[PDB]
């Protein structure tokens, strides 16, 4: 294709954008290193914009200075999004004007023969943002792109300027500002992959190598592979926290801290340092949560019945095929049943399985006194933060919580439901795959409301329905000895029981207070109550 | 046996058999020290060890209690049992790592 | 050649046809650059400059987008799998499409045309229009789709389609795709519940005229027919097409054969159970059933696959 | 091997390490080998738990080991008195006192402690986070300076601000359990007892 100049990104300080910085200089910068004799008698004119998107940390400004030095130029200017409307009218004016100023007075004083004045913004998507249409609760109004817009193309314009923004969210930038003469080259720049983690682990341990500082055992081939959906700006602070881990060895406590002078003559990074790092300090954003497995999955998953199987086997093979299949990158399942069956624990319990690198949970739990308007934006949140990972895992839990059912009316919200359902048939980009499980108690309201075209499939998570599987269960708990089970069973065993597994572990504990010679009796008494006829 | 029957799981029968770590089988279907697999699911197998104990009844095979808990066996349930061939020229064991606790607290 | 390049951007602005120019420049004056120390020009490549049609060519597949053109990579994610001809009522949709397509076109006395796409839920109705549209040459088309309104208000999509019916009144020759008319108005069985703003604004967007010798197609889907004739909605299109399910075993397995899927072998138990009876199954819904069913072992695949068919897909 | 009796902290063993090794175990260190290694300091921490813990002895305990300088106490309501130039320049007028050392003798500086309380009423006006945020982190910005942020609502706190490079430690102060009610209570009757002036029944 198109022969590209030949560099070397070590020496930079840059890993994984092997193509981002190329098409950004070959369609920004290439005509700006010519001589301006040929660039006249060709009259081309210069680029004078740059977008840059992706999410945070990922160096998108480190580009930006480093292409800034490549290029021998002035020090880039800083500015800041929400910072320019903390005042009005009279005060933003000259705020603007104190940016471009020395562009004009070199302009003056030099002509066709000047140096670039690099600008840099950030979060440009607050000024540059008329998109308030957005939730049915907000507002905006403002007019300071059109300043921004006549400083960057018209009268007086400069032809020694170069403007480069910075955002996170793309769909909120107005299209004003990205017609052809104005912002007109767009980047992204995304989480690197496993040669990209590499190359940046190998740039930021390059230091301490030449000094010998690096034990032996270190090998960096592995650090890469258990560093998953890690950022740029965390693989750095994952190597400082080694540092600092191995420094702490060789001090000495006593009235006032000192260096121990004898054995700070080796001092060495070793593998248990970064072990220990990665165990506790670092926790990336785009990762796998581990503190919510135990909020859910509280006291095991024991097997009771032959139900219990069916399920975790249906799991497993919509996990191999949201992984392995190219025709069907996002599937969806519902869990159903009556109330206390079971459901969120077999649900959290497929997702641990699942042993994908993103892996999230959607709880009413976080929006207590929430809004509508502020529900589909939490929601639409967690969802986008499901994009950019190349496998992906989302549970919404209890359904009927979130669109706030009432039988008496009935009343709901159809703001949240509309949203909903749009979200459970919308692809990821590229060749990314997603998959949505969803627990339910309610299923005929849900059927009422069309909600089941929208799934793919359902699984029924039943009660237990017969004396042998009760039996089945108190054996595997545990907790009543055989001269008290064979007593249990010469009555259950006689009929059929309607019991789900949380009621059962309620009722073992209610009938545990009691004398020892009156357990058994209490236990029988209360299960009659509760079930024993469906 | 070779080619894989289907068995009914089973309780075991004596303490001492339930320590062993063996599975307890009927001599007339099997033998001593023959290693069998147990099939649950196309996706589920486990190997185990055999012993003959007179009071397991023909066409049964019986599991302690761990055992049940370790290969989700619920007593009554249908397995496939076949005879299972050990590679000693590689499949031997010079060294295993166990994580062992006090059993009762 | 000037001439040629005056043919194929069709719908550009006279401020892209000189970033088109530009862009194909800078692409020229990358061949001849260098860079060791700090960038600086080779003094042996500035010389033998000539800006050539590959450069051109290039520039306008990969950096240049019109705003009234075809967006080439949109009709990507609806197209998704291909199209199939399992049956008949596949090819009486595509050649209506182009009945009605000549029709816009070389028409005098009926500038506008309307058509509606109904049938049962899963039956392939949003990868047919795309198919249709795709296939008139027209220089302008677009889609209006309810994923890219999360979270609007009801007066925040009015404007929103507005805009994308206002920018095809400046084409000599346009097309829109409405997609999911029963999801715009916001429709729920209980109550019911739905917008009057913009079922009022769709019912009068669907009968104006464009201005004086210009064109325009539009093509509508939905799933919930007995809806849209309650609200007199029916009457605002000019015609409907019917995309039917499949409905018996010969279709089944000729869709089958055409996907490449089972052996033959393994085509014959499927054929012995399933001719013997009437199916009712959509095309969206049997490439679900044949990925689930093939991530089993070798010698269960069959036995799965017809008793996940058995579950669901019964007679009518 | 912390000696906590004679600092004056008892029930919090796991927190006084951590921090130390997080935070303050490189600034022990001559500039020499720690210009060997390429690592930069941390300039930011965050305490959160109830009212009336030990959060503030811990901070001034752990600055005096060092024996660095007092530290500049400041409050959050105080400082949001009338508007820019009352509170703004208010602001400037705090980490002026160290804006010299640097630009007189640099590295070698000593580290100054700026204790900042609240912290969530200030950062929710947006004058004072801005200005905040651009003298920790951005192109101008002191390396002999720690800044401390107590809370009692760890919630309401912005996201903006715990990122890397920015506040990046998170520490709770709970309530003590058995044992660091004894030690604490051993500690706060350690005069007396020296003076015979307990009874053998206490
Ligand atoms: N199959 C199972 N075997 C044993 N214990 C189980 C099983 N499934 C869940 N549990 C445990 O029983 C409890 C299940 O409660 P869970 O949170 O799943 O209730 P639920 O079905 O969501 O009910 P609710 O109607 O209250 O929403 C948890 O303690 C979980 O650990
Ligand atoms: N002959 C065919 N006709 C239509 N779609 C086909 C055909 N062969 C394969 N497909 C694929 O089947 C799927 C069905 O299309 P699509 O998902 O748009 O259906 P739909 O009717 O719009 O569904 P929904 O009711 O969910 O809106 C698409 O992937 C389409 O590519
Ligand atoms: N691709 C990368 N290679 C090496 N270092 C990186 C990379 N991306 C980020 N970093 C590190 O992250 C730090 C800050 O990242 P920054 O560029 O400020 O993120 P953002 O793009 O959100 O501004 C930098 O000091 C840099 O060392
Ligand atoms: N762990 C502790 N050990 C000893 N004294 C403590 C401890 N925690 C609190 N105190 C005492 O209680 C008071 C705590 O005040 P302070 O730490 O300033 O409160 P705050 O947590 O609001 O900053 C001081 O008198 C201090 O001596
Ligand atoms: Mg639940
Ligand atoms: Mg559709
Ligand atoms: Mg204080």
């Amino acid at each position: 294709s198109i022969i590209n100049p030949d560099w070397n990104f070590e020496k930079m300080g840059i890993g994984g954008l092997d193509k981002e910085f190329s098409d950004i200089f070959r369609r920004a910068f290439a005509s700006r290193v010519f001589p301006p004799e040929i660039v006249e008698q060709m009259g081309c004119k210069h680029v004078k914009g740059i977008l840059l998107y992706g999410p945070p940390g990922c160096g998108k400004t480190l580009l930006a200075r480093q292409i800034g030095k490549m290029l021998n130029a002035r020090e880039p200017k800083v500015v800041n999004g929400p910072e320019i409307l903390n005042k009005y009218v009279g005060e933003s004016e000259a705020n603007i004007r104190k940016l471009f100023a020395d562009a004009e007075e070199e302009q003056r004083r030099l002509g066709a023969n000047s140096g670039l004045h690099i600008i840099i913004f950030d979060e440009i998507d607050a000024i540059c943002k008329q998109r308030g249409s957005m939730a049915g609760s907000t507002g905006v109004h403002d007019t300071v792109v059109n300043q921004l817009l006549s400083k960057i193309d018209g009268v007086e314009q400069l032809n020694n300027i170069l403007v480069i923004g910075m955002t996170n969210r793309p769909d909120l930038i107005d299209e004003a500002l990205l017609r052809p003469g104005r912002l007109e080259v767009k980047m992204e720049i995304g989480l690197p992959d496993e040669k990209g983690r590499l190359q940046i682990l190998h740039i930021h341990t390059a230091r301490m190598r030449g000094h010998q500082l690096l034990s032996a055992d270190v090998d960096i081939k592995e650090l890469a592979v258990e560093t998953k959906n890690f950022s740029g700006a965390e693989l750095e602070g994952l190597v400082r926290a080694a540092q600092s881990t191995a420094m702490n060895r060789h001090i000495k406590a006593s009235t006032k801290v000192e260096v121990d002078m004898e054995k700070a003559e080796s001092l060495q990074v070793t593998r248990g340092d970064f072990l220990a790092s990665l165990e506790n300090d670092i926790k990336p954003a785009f990762g796998t949560n581990q503190e919510d497995y135990a909020s859910y999955i509280m006291n095991g998953i024991i097997k009771w019945g032959d139900p219990v199987t069916r399920v975790l086997d249906d799991g497993e093979l919509l996990v191999q095929q949201t992984k392995n299949s190219d025709r069907t990158p996002l599937v969806s399942v519902l869990l159903e049943g009556p109330p206390h069956s079971g459901k969120t624990a077999l649900a959290a319990k497929i997702a641990e399985e699942s042993n994908f690198p993103f892996i999230k949970i959607c709880s009413p739990d976080k929006m207590i006194g929430f809004s509508e308007t502020a529900k589909c934006q939490a929601m639409k949140k967690i969802f986008d933060d499901a994009y950019k990972s190349q496998l992906s895992c989302v549970v919404v839990d209890d359904i009927e919580r979130l669109l706030d059912y009432v039988p008496i009316g009935p009343r709901f919200s159809n703001l949240v439901l509309q949203a909903l359902l749009v979200l459970l048939k919308k692809a990821p980009p590229q060749g990314r795959k997603l998959l949505i499980i969803g627990t339910t108690s309610r299923k005929d309201v849900l059927q009422e409301m069309e909600m089941l075209n929208a799934f793919s499939t359902t699984i029924h998570v039943p009660n237990i329905a017969t004396g042998e599987q009760l039996l089945e269960a108190l054996e595997l708990l545990g907790n009543f000895k055989d001269k008290e089970r064979t007593t249990i069973a010469q009555q259950v065993k006689g009929k059929k029981v309607w019991i789900g597994i949380k009621k059962l572990l309620m009722l073992i504990e209610m009938s545990l207070q009691m004398d020892p010679e009156y357990r058994v009796r209490k236990f029988l008494a209360l299960l009659r109550e509760e079930g024993a006829s469906p | 046996n070779m080619a894989g029957r289907s068995m009914q799981a089973a309780r075991c029968p004596t303490d001492e058999l339930s320590l062993s770590n063996c599975a307890v089988v009927s001599e007339k279907d099997y033998q001593s020290g023959q290693h069998v697999i147990v099939r649950t699911s196309p996706n589920h197998k486990y190997i185990f060890t055999l012993r003959t104990h007179p009071s397991v009844v023909p066409g049964s095979v019986a599991f302690s209690l761990p055992q049940r808990k370790w290969a989700g066996l619920s007593i009554g349930q249908e397995i496939e049992v076949a005879l299972y061939s050990f590679d000693k020229a590689k499949q031997c064991i010079g060294t295993m790592t166990i994580e062992i606790d006090f059993l009762q607290k």
